[PDB]
RNA sequence: AUGGAGAGUUUGAUCCUGGCUCAGGAUGAACGCUGGCGGCGUGCCUAAUACAUGCAAGUCGAGCGAACGUUAGCGGCGGACGGGUGAGUAACACGUGGAUAACCUACCUAUAAGACUGGGAUAACUUCGGGAAACCGUAGCUAAUACCGGAUAAUAUAGAAAGACACUUAUAGAUGGAUCCGCGCUGCAUUAGCUAGUUGGUAAGGUAACGGCUUACCAAGGCAACGAUGCAUAGCCGACCUGAGAGGGUGAUCGGCCACACUGGAACUGAGACACGGUCCAGACUCCUACGGGAGGCAGCAGUAGGGAAUCUUCCGCAAUGGGCGAAAGCCUGACGGAGCAACGCCGCGUGAGUGAUGAAGGUCUUCGGAUCGUAAAACUCUGUUAUUAGGGAGAACAUAUGUGCACAUCUUGACGUACCUAAUCAGAAAGCCACGGCUAACUACGUGCCAGCAGCCGCGGUAAUACGUAGGUGGCAAGCGUUAUCCGGAAUUAUUGGGCGUAAAGCGCGCGUAGGCGGUUUUUUAAGUCUGAUGUGAAAGCCCACGGCUCAACCGUGGAGGGUCAUUGGAAACUGGA
């Protein structure tokens, strides 16, 4: 009766829409893109702030894969 | 018997069953010094339940009828 | 949603109730993240409330309540009235 | 229990100790086929299993119902030799076999209701009664005095250890420890200590 | 050492090895039945037997649009969890440890956190052509603590939507999995062998991890006896019998885990699957039929059909114990509880004699000799323990004005409601079946007379079978009794305590040769070694030294005692086969 998305959501979590992940892909497409033409969005570490005024006000990305740009981004400067 | 079996089987006793073609209880138990038959056949088994000459039994060999 | 769930393991029709750190998606025989020893309801000897709850402190602070109700059982522990 | 006659108790067995005359008007030869014939001599296995047969017929409890008994003729610590005439005692024959009540087993173990019964409190209509160091195994108030709990009193005048009776009362509450040698010595006693084991 | 252990079988009796025909308990049982009353439990054991069903579990605004605390239905939220049967991994899969420089650690609630910053908008409402249902069309929309990244903290040294008189980066409280080795695993003689990046090398990545995963290349008869490699196939364990111990067994329970979900196969945004009733794809099945379709849990419950010597009702309730929904309240439950169920073991209150005429009216064997089925007995008294209506009432224990830091107040229960018992003291019945010459505690008359019976061992039947069948019986035991398949007494019987190196149970004719199984070498060694050492731990459906009662039954606390610990050398060398 009540839809399940806290216990076995595995699958339950992957069977709608994926418009919005494949937009979040082609987002994080410039991982490395923008690393190798020295792009100003990943400028001013100070803030990437990254984590007073980013992780809540408007993230959408994955957990262990983002914490890997998480750490030498928000903390280099 | 069941399982396409043939076996030389034999009903011991003087119960004289007179309904062929019909299943009969194969009596566990095998014959004693007896070349040819090594099997026996329990009596009645939805089928002639024999005689009722007998009553020092009252227990096997298709007993029935309890003297009152 | 952690409270003392009281684990009822042992023989059929009569399980040996332990109060334990357990969580509410894993009813009865589930997960005890603090141990409290175990409550003995026999009411026929001495040793009866000989719950070990010196490691269940830390969890008195972010998920620690009652799981099977029991709050005369919890009585006994009065670990509070110190904040 | 046994629903049979007790007069066999003293022909199959060696140790009946039930009554006084019994071979007197019977024949005190051998078994019963062969009762003109010679005796035999009982076997190792057959000597512990002969008595077990031999109190089969005394005791009220047999093959399975006398659990306890055989249990606290066992496991229970002390003299496991002499722990099936010690630990064996606690029945409600023995209140019967020392007031006055009842001169045979059998008889005492229906003398729990006919006779003295209320053992100062609860009562028990059993074999067996709970006749410890403050229970006074008396009669009750409509069955104070009875016909079968008041039969031979001047007739027993002699009565037995650790146990009570008196007119009008016959009610035991005497010393709880008895005697381990105050009963028959006809059995083997380390032979039913080992055999029962296994 | 609570301290096993019969025979026959072979002359006409025999000893002696040897094997079981056979002096017993057990029998998840059924059984032909003579199965008075019952506490408690198991019950398609024969059956992963096919399929009509009753059927998984509903909800929520402190945050939003009916007519009238949530009433509009979106959003938070178990379909995989309760469950069901166990064909399925001869093996970390489970049983069983430290662990992790093989390691992830999503997750669950408290505080930082200031409700910040880009927002339109969303189902309902509903403009709505038709369609037997088998589906397109006509389409505007309106919300909600539904909801949107960069510059100011976290491996640097390149913060929000809003709570009453909710909240977010960091993280804690908490939390689920992958892993090393030490442990359970059949033999083939009528098979005697198997891996080749077998054996180790480092580099394209990415997941619980190194990575023979592929990465460049790498050997010959090498691997393997550790039968690897073939099979055997089974859900694994906590367990109960057992020799007296020495030996030996080692799972029905009831819970953990490991599975499965017509059959397979490939993929699918929100928080940990292949999903017991979401997808698609195919296959052979299910059935009605508007020509199109629907498809199947009954692997959730109870049933129709299956053949079972061999097994539960298509019955009430959520008392309660639950958890999931859900500011409370509300609200969910063939999870679970209560009644039908059979000798399934019930063993006892257990059914009448205080008394008592040869106790017969004459029969049980009767050469009648007496006794007696017979201190059976009359007909009463006796024995209470059958009704007669009865009103009856521990796993799991604290609460609900708004007056109260793991403490708690006006105000929170029933699906019930007849143990032992000395009491009313009506009269409600322990019978039975078996051997009876026996072996083995047991019989008299007739009737039989190799006709039939009896018939484990014996055998009894061609005449005087009390062995047969009826009557009077007798030994046994216990509300009953004979039967069928399953361990151990029997007895060591691949010998192990429990085998010879000759008749027994035993001469390889193989005379010439290392299977490393094993056959004096003096002294001599540096410490293979016998008895001391880290001891915390010392737990346990474990024999707990006691521990609680249910009379006959299931009523359970003692981790130090307590063994079933978890000090037995680092060590004292003139010494199995090898000097």
């Amino acid at each position: 009766k009540s839809a399940i998305k806290r216990v076995k959501t595995t699958e339950k979590a992957e069977a709608r829409n994926i418009s919005q992940k494949s937009a979040m892909r082609t987002a994080v497409k410039n991982a490395k893109t923008a690393v190798s033409n020295n792009a100003d969005n990943k400028n001013e570490l100070v803030s990437l702030v990254k984590l007073v005024d980013k992780a809540a006000q408007s993230n959408l990305i994955h957990s262990n894969k983002a914490d890997r740009i998480k750490s030498q981004l928000m903390t280099a400067n | 018997l069941s399982n396409n079996i043939e076996i030389n089987a034999y009903i011991p006793g003087i119960g004289h069953n007179l309904q062929e073609h019909s299943v009969v209880l194969v009596r566990g138990g095998r014959v004693k010094d007896l070349p040819g038959v090594r099997y026996h056949i329990v009596r009645g088994a939805l089928d002639t339940s024999g005689v009722d000459g007998r009553r020092q039994g009252r227990s096997l060999y298709g007993t029935k009828k309890p003297k009152n | 949603a952690v409270k003392i769930r009281l684990t009822r393991l042992g023989s059929k029709r009569n399980p040996f109730y332990r109060i334990v750190v357990a969580d509410a998606r894993s009813p009865r025989d589930g997960r005890i993240i603090e141990q409290i020893g175990t409550y003995n309801p026999t009411s026929a000897n001495a040793p009866e409330i000989k719950v070990d709850e010196a490691l269940a402190l830390k969890w008195l602070n972010d998920g620690a309540k009652p799981t099977d109700t029991v709050h005369n059982i919890l009585s006994k522990e009065g670990i509070m009235k110190k904040f | 229990r046994f629903r049979g006659s007790n007069w066999k108790k003293s022909r199959r067995l060696g140790i009946s100790l039930s009554g006084t005359g019994k071979e007197l008007e019977k024949r005190p030869y051998a078994p019963g086929q062969h009762g003109p014939n010679q005796r035999k001599k009982l076997s190792e296995y057959g000597l512990q299993l002969r008595e077990k047969q031999k109190l089969r017929y005394l005791y009220g409890m047999t093959e399975r119902q006398f659990r306890n008994t055989f249990d606290i003729a066992g496991k229970k610590f002390g003299v496991h030799g002499e722990n099936f005439m010690i630990l064996l005692a606690s029945r409600l024959d023995a209140v019967v076999y020392s007031l006055g009540l009842a001169r045979t087993r059998r008889q005492a173990r229906q003398l729990v209701n006919h006779g003295h019964i209320l053992v100062d409190g609860k009562r028990v209509d059993i074999p067996s009664y709970s006749v410890k160091p403050g229970q006074t195994i008396s009669v009750r108030e409509k069955s104070q005095k009875l016909n079968i709990i008041v039969e031979s009193v001047e007739i027993n005048n002699f009565v037995p250890e650790y146990l009570n009776f008196d007119a009008d009362s016959l009610t035991g509450t005497f010393v709880r420890l008895p005697e381990r040698s105050e009963l028959p010595a006809e059995i083997n006693e380390q032979l039913i200590v080992e055999y029962y084991s296994r």
